[PDB]
């Protein structure tokens, strides 16, 4: 019965339709995530030390 | 926009940076010629007082 279900859901998502929209994998975008927070910081920091200057 | 903020406040930095130099000389030796001048003046007149 579980493997009827699964076989279903497999053909009713590649039946499904979706609008043009990127979307990553999805594993690795919460690290994208931490590494473009990193990005900011660092952005900011240097913005800060532009702004000192 | 900050870096082009930064080329417009270092190019502003750099053109003053100069200017200071010959207006402080300027003002020294002037100061210096009117010191001078004045002190020539009255020695002048103090000769010829003399001489007189």
């Amino acid at each position: 019965h579980l493997n009827f279900l699964k076989k279903r859901l497999l053909q009713q998502c590649e039946t499904l339709k979706v609008p043009p929209k990127k979307m990553e994998d999805l594993t690795n975008v919460s690290s994208l995530l931490n590494m473009e927070r990193a990005r900011d910081k660092a952005n900011e920091e240097g913005l800060a030390l532009l702004q000192e200057e | 926009k900050k870096r082009q903020r930064m080329i417009e406040v270092q190019d502003e930095l750099l053109r003053l940076e100069p200017q200071l130099k010959q207006l402080q000389t300027k003002y020294d030796e002037l100061k210096e010629r009117k010191s001078s001048l004045r002190n020539a003046a009255y020695f002048l007149s103090n000769l010829k007082q003399l001489y007189q």
